[PDB]
């Protein structure tokens, strides 16, 4: 080889055939939470259990 | 009042609860790199990028 060569640059790959280290150290982490409620709660009473007697028509 | 002509008794009661909620959440902790799409006019860049991970079996 013939080619020009720097002396204190770091050596990268330039060209087709040239080789490179790769580090994976990959991490993805997703999340997703979702939540809904709704509570409807409804009770009534009415009693005499005793009625006047001007009362009692009604 | 000689008889229970106006010996009255009543009772009522009304009891009403209604509740809602609702929840969203979502977190992501990763690194993609991506590369740029086209130069805005005011410099934004638009940016796409993509990464396809085969662990195994998907
Ligand atoms: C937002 C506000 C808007 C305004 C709303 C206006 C009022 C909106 C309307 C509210 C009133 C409800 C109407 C109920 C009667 C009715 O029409 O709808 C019935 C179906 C229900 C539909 C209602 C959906 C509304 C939908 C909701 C709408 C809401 C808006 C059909 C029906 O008719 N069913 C019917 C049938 O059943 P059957 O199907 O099986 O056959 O026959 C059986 C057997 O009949 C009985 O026999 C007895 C003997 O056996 C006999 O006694 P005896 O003496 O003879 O012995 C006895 O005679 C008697 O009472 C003898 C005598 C009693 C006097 C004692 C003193 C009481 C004073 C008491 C004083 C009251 C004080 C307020 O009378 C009366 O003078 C009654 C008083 C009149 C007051 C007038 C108000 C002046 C304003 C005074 C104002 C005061 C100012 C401070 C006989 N009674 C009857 O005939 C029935 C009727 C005869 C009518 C002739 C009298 C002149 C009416 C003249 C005109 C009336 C017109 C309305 O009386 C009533 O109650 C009428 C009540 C009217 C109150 C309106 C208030 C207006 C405010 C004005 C406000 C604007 C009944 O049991 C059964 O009726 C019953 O069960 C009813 C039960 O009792 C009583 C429960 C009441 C609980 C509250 C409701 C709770 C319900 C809630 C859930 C929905
Ligand atoms: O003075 C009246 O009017 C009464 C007194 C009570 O006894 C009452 O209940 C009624 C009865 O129904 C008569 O049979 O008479």
């Amino acid at each position: 080889n013939y080619g020009y060569q720097p002396l204190f640059e770091d050596r990268r790959p330039r060209n087709i055939g040239d080789t490179l280290t790769i580090v994976l150290q990959e991490n993805v982490s997703a999340s997703k939470s979702s939540s809904a409620n709704a509570s409807r709660d409804g009770k009534t009473s009415f009693g005499f259990d005793t009625v006047p007697r001007y009362l009692q028509g009604l | 009042f000689g008889n229970s002509r106006a010996d009255m008794e009543a009772s009522g009661g009304n009891s009403f609860n209604g509740k809602g909620g609702a929840n969203a959440s979502n977190t992501f902790s990763g690194t993609l790199t991506v590369t740029v799409d086209q130069v805005l006019a005011n410099g934004n860049l638009h940016v796409v990028g993509e990464k396809q991970i085969a662990i195994n079996q998907g």
